[PDB]
């Protein structure tokens, strides 16, 4: 033993678990474009050139992605940020009129994907109306009941809730958005590339802000994500529990190249004094219908690689994939936004066939909707205005969302199907590396000092 | 091969005595036990192994032996008689009935 | 690491290093706790919610030093004898091994108790800063 | 009261005790003034209205101590002679009788005048901060 | 001007006067930086936007004094030798001419570099806070 | 209604040019140029500080 | 009401807008107060109006 007395030290480097609101910072000069964006603030201005990093040697910290506090924090930010942009925009209450709809004819042909609907809309003065028309590029408009007439239809908003147009000014973009913890808090990061989602991480490092997370929204397939470093990784709370969601990370992507080939023309309808309604007026080109292409060679390799990786956890069971079980149109088909149009792709062959993993052009027909119930399920109603001209898309698939069928399957087989519907599981595939810990310079430590006799000064020791 | 086996098939007991029920398992996962009198919906008794559901007397308790598990019922009242089901994640046991003498 | 200027992400490797080595370059954390990197929308209100909490946290740490007699000092010895019940009286041999991140786990329960003694330590001076002595 | 750990609602009964005895346990108020007990609605904005003023009031009190040369000290002597016009020169016989709550009404008008003299004490230091001795 | 009762708009004529005359009444600025002269509408939110930054800037200034060892002192000597590259070693003759508003233009580039040395100066002391002397 | 709907000015509120002073917060000071011959730009050699405009 | 009548309240019917704005339906409800102002400028005693 030895003689020891209390001592105070505290600008000390030690931290504790905590959760707090986090500032946003956007990469490069995108904050200057961000003022006119949604899925992006007004605006996330950085004060210093983020990000920066330092490796902490000999530090091991316990991580967990499923009880993460940032994923809930971002989801409430994007939801609150989303409906703030719809707050000042025009509402579509006066469009709920008895639409008289008929087949939409085009140059020397007819289009099977839409209906030509006409309605009495209020003109500049409230006591007169005019006979407008528009091509709602969707047969997803409910026929009106309580009548034998098959030619009266109605916009599906008013059965449950009136909707708001998405103003042409704001643009839907997955701009990369960093998160920076406030002063007094530090964001850790786990560099262990073999991290399966929970447990110790022994290569911790601290950062000023997170990497360039972009807020993409899609179902059954993760687009424009950050790839795994070494190999394919599979992450779930407990694989034996057939509930939950199996998030897969691809270490090399496949390219989904696709488009909306029809040449549509936007039309402006005058529903009120200043309130303006945009709808597809006519088609000025040949019709070819939406579709999406994926490389058959590269994608088929992905299931072979993924299949063996799953089989490590499920030994001696052949991995079968299969079509989606059921649900809304948002989750039974690969849904995503691209260029202002909301696709819903059938997954015509991104499900099929046994893939044992032992080694012993795919075209997707895609529907399109204008009215969308936001992906959380019971959210705000939004009408996406048409985008003139054809659309084209090119994106990197980086991760698959899956779910499993149980329990009394044949013991040598296991069936996996796509999943989706919850925004947080898209973003939880990117925020799995981080923590937020409050820095707490601590309570006392011993030292060889004696008592401060009559307040005497000291320098050395 | 994931199967839960309850034994014995049925318990013949006089009221007020002590009895034990078993549930062998062949897979790693949580467990729970269910109380069903005839003519009613079942009820949760215990879960997460040995922890207890709210509002039930302390006489119900269980023990984990790894791949085997047991439920112990002491001072068996008249109302406790019924059918008892074992349950992992999906998978239920064969079910066994405790009956008065 | 040994130095001062560095970066806040220049010295935090001391989280694994020894307590003796971590006691050097101790000013960089004390600098970071205030500033960091910080129409109305979500981020605008956050710059008031989070900013005010950073200041509110900072003043508690400084006022405790201001009462214990350790005002403005990154290291400060005080008049409280170390009770062996809190920890063994041989940490001088040990703190070349432990890091500060590991030291807190020992005194987690005893930290709030010890702050009473540090108050009592100052209150020896408080009883002894009244009445008679200071003709100076 | 003797004992300084206590609670803010453990010492404030000194508000009626003797002005001399109330000088003990003076640290608990310095602790209490910092934070104390503290979709958008009324209470949410109140946590920004009241919290920020609580901080700013604390800073206003501390910086006066810093300028006067009483930084970090609860009790503090100052080089100013007590003018008998402010009060009789016999309070040593009286702070056993008066409480601190009662002493204030003696110097209500004179408090702002006296702060000038405490500053004037510092210019006896500020005058002696340019001339000779710092060659040592 | 010399004097300390004064007003914040009573001393700032020293902005043109000599650095020697400006060195006195150095406390009045330290008083003014704290609070100064400060349904929901524009001014209501402005009272939260501006007020919090006024507090924030003050803490960042006292943060540096608390580390350099100049805590609570308006004037303060530091253990750093003045490098002639920053300025000629005859300012003692010159600062009877220049005002502080003109001196800042000379050290504009070197101010951030100099703060490293003052930090190093404290860490000539901090390197000496573990070894020998304070067995007492 | 050709371009945008409008709102009434309620009788309660009054349109008045009440004098208004701008007061800078603590840490900032408002200068003022007393040079009566100031043409809008350039040096001003007679400066004074104020609480508010 | 069943083999009786209630003194407090009135059985009022009105045309209300359906989901679509250009069609309306008859609807009724027992406003359980007689505090509904009769509508003036008419000799008819059976036309009322909500006091808001």
């Amino acid at each position: 033993a030895e003689n020891l007395w209390v001592t105070v030290y505290y600008g000390v480097p030690v931290w504790k678990e905590a959760k707090t609101t986090l500032f946003c910072a956007s990469d490069a000069r995108a904050y200057e474009k961000e003022v006119h964006n949604v899925w992006a603030t007004h605006a996330c201005v950085p004060t210093d050139p983020s990000p920066q990093e330092l490796v902490l040697g000999n530090v091991t910290e316990n991580f967990n992605m499923w009880k993460n506090d940032m994923v809930d924090q971002m989801h409430e930010d994007i939801i609150s940020l989303w409906d703030q942009s719809l707050k000042p925009c025009v509402k579509l209450t006066p469009l709920c009129v008895t639409l008289i709809c008929s087949n939409a004819t085009v140059k020397n042909g007819t289009v099977e994907e839409m209906k030509n609907c006409s309605f009495n809309t209020t003109t500049e003065i409230r006591d007169k109306e005019k006979k407008e028309y528009a091509l709602f590029y969707k047969p997803d408009i409910v026929p009106l009941s309580e009548t034998n007439n098959t030619s009266e239809y109605r916009l599906i908003n008013c059965n449950t809730s009136a909707c708001t147009q998405a103003c042409p000014k704001v643009t839907f973009e997955p701009i990369p958005i960093h998160y920076c913890a406030p002063a007094g808090y530090a964001i850790l990061k786990c560099n262990d590339e073999t991290f399966n989602g929970t447990g110790p991480c022994s290569n911790v490092s601290t950062v000023q802000c997170t990497h360039g997370i972009r807020p993409v929204v899609s179902t059954q397939l993760l687009l424009n994500g950050s790839l795994a470093e070494k190999e394919i990784v599979i992450r779930s709370e407990n694989l034996t529990n057939n509930a939950k969601i199996i998030i897969v990370h691809l270490h090399t992507p496949v390219e989904i190249v696709c488009t909306r080939p029809n040449n549509n023309t936007r039309k402006s309808v005058r529903i009120g004094p200043g309130q303006t309604f945009y709808a597809t007026g006519d088609i000025i080109g040949d019709i070819k219908q939406a579709h999406c292409n994926i490389s058959e060679e590269k994608w088929n390799d992905t299931l072979q690689k993924v299949g063996i990786e799953l089989q490590k956890h499920f030994p001696n069971k052949t991995i079968k994939y299969n079509q989606s079980a059921g649900g809304d149109m948002e989750i039974t088909t690969h849904s995503f936004n691209c260029g202002g149009e909301f696709f819903y792709c059938n997954t015509s062959n991104l499900f099929n066939g046994t893939y044992n993993g032992t080694y012993i052009t795919i075209t997707l027909q895609c529907r399109i909707k204008q009215i969308i119930n936001m992906w959380q399920g019971v959210g705000r109603c939004m009408y996406a205005p048409p985008i003139a001209g054809n659309i084209t898309c090119r994106s990197n698939i980086t991760g698959l969302l899956l779910t499993r069928d149980g329990g009394t399957n044949s013991n040598e087989t296991e069936t996996f199907r796509p999943a989706g519907g919850d925004m947080r599981d898209n973003w939880r595939s990117e925020l799995y590396k981080y923590k937020v810990v409050k820095i707490e310079p601590l309570g006392v430590a011993p030292t060889r000092c004696k008592r401060r006799v009559v307040g005497r000064r000291r320098r050395r020791r | 091969e994931i199967v839960l086996t309850q034994s014995p098939g049925t318990l013949s007991l006089s009221p007020g005595e002590t009895a034990i029920i078993s549930c062998r398992t062949s897979q790693y996962g949580s467990l729970a036990w269910y109380q069903q009198r005839p003519g009613q919906a079942p009820r949760l008794v215990i879960y997460s192994g040995s922890t207890r559901a709210a509002g039930i007397p302390d006489r119900f308790s269980g023990s984990r032996w790894g791949p085997d598990y047991n439920l112990t019922i002491s001072n068996l009242e008249s109302g406790d008689f019924g059918v008892y089901y074992c349950q992992q994640y999906e998978f239920f046991g064969q079910g066994t009935k405790v009956q008065v003498d | 690491a040994v130095g001062i200027g560095a970066v806040f992400l220049g010295f935090l490797g001391a989280a694994g290093s020894t307590m003796g080595a971590a006691s050097m370059t101790l000013t960089v954390q004390a600098r970071n706790l205030l500033s960091g990197i910080v129409k109305l929308t979500v981020w605008g209100i956050k710059q008031l919610q989070a900013r005010v909490l950073a200041v509110e946290r900072y003043l508690r740490d400084q006022q405790l030093l201001g009462i214990w007699g350790c005002s403005g000092k990154l290291i400060c010895c005080t008049n409280v004898p170390w009770n062996s019940s809190w920890s063994n009286r041989n940490l001088s041999e040990i703190w070349d091994n432990m890091t500060w991140l590991q030291w807190d786990k020992e005194i987690s329960n005893y930290t709030q108790i010890i702050y009473g003694l540090l108050e009592e330590s100052q209150n020896q001076q408080e009883k002894n800063e009244q009445d008679l002595l200071a003709l100076d």
